[PDB]
């Protein structure tokens, strides 16, 4: 809740909410352990 | 200043006009270019 009252509190100032920039390059690896096979992950949105 | 705050999209217009804040780097000197060979022709075409 906190971040997402963050987030618009930029676009209410304009601001963009959702965008990093400083770790853009870090940012390039997929979370883990959430994006194994369907055995380990029983969901798909978060797997995609 | 020229940041659209979302240029996360580069649309290339064809025959539309847009501003020159969400005007783009890598359409600039292809404009600049553009128009350079399209200014120095003769006839019908030519800008003169």
């Amino acid at each position: 809740r906190i971040w997402a009252i963050w987030q618009a509190l930029q676009h209410y100032r304009g601001l963009p909410y959702n965008s990093a920039n400083c770790a853009i390059a870090s940012l390039r690896k997929p979370l883990q352990p959430f994006a194994q096979t369907s055995t380990i992950n029983p969901d798909h949105i978060t797997r995609d | 200043g020229a940041r659209t705050e979302e240029a996360s999209y580069s649309v290339s217009g064809i025959g539309v006009r847009k501003n020159i804040n969400t005007l783009t780097v890598a359409e600039t000197e292809s404009l600049k270019k553009a128009l350079r060979a399209v200014q120095q022709q003769s006839g019908p075409r030519g800008y003169q």
